[PDB]
């Protein structure tokens, strides 16, 4: 996927490895080599007007 | 203020909020806003 990756407070159980949200989508992640828990946030957008 | 004694104060303005709003006014938003959400205004301020 293609996002902001920002560290996350969000706490992990030992055994948790990912994180979804409502819409059953990733959202905070370990990562695989160094655990840490990661948020994912899909970068900015928004419509344009002239 | 003086309106033949007719006491006007809870619908007029408050100049002492910062909101130039009545009293009435004030318990109106209050109570309402509940589902207002966050008005971090969907930049990148809400980080999560
Ligand atoms: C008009 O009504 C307001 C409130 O309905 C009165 O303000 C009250 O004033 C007394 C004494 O100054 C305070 O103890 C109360 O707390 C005040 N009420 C509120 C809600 O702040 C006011 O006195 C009335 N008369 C005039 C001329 O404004
Ligand atoms: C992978 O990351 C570094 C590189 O060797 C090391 O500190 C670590 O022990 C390695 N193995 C695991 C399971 O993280």
């Amino acid at each position: 996927g293609t996002g902001v990756l920002t560290e996350s407070n969000k706490k992990f159980l030992p055994f948790q490895q990912f994180g979804r949200d409502i819409a059953d989508t990733t959202d905070a992640v370990r990562d695989p080599q160094t655990l840490e828990i990661l948020d994912i946030t899909p970068c900015s957008f928004g419509g344009v007007s002239v | 203020k003086y309106f033949g004694g007719f006491n006007f104060s809870q619908i007029l303005p408050d100049p002492s909020k910062p909101s130039k709003r009545s009293p009435i006014e004030d318990l109106l938003f209050n109570k309402v806003t509940l589902a207002d959400a966050g008005f971090i205004k969907q930049y990148g301020d809400c980080l999560g």
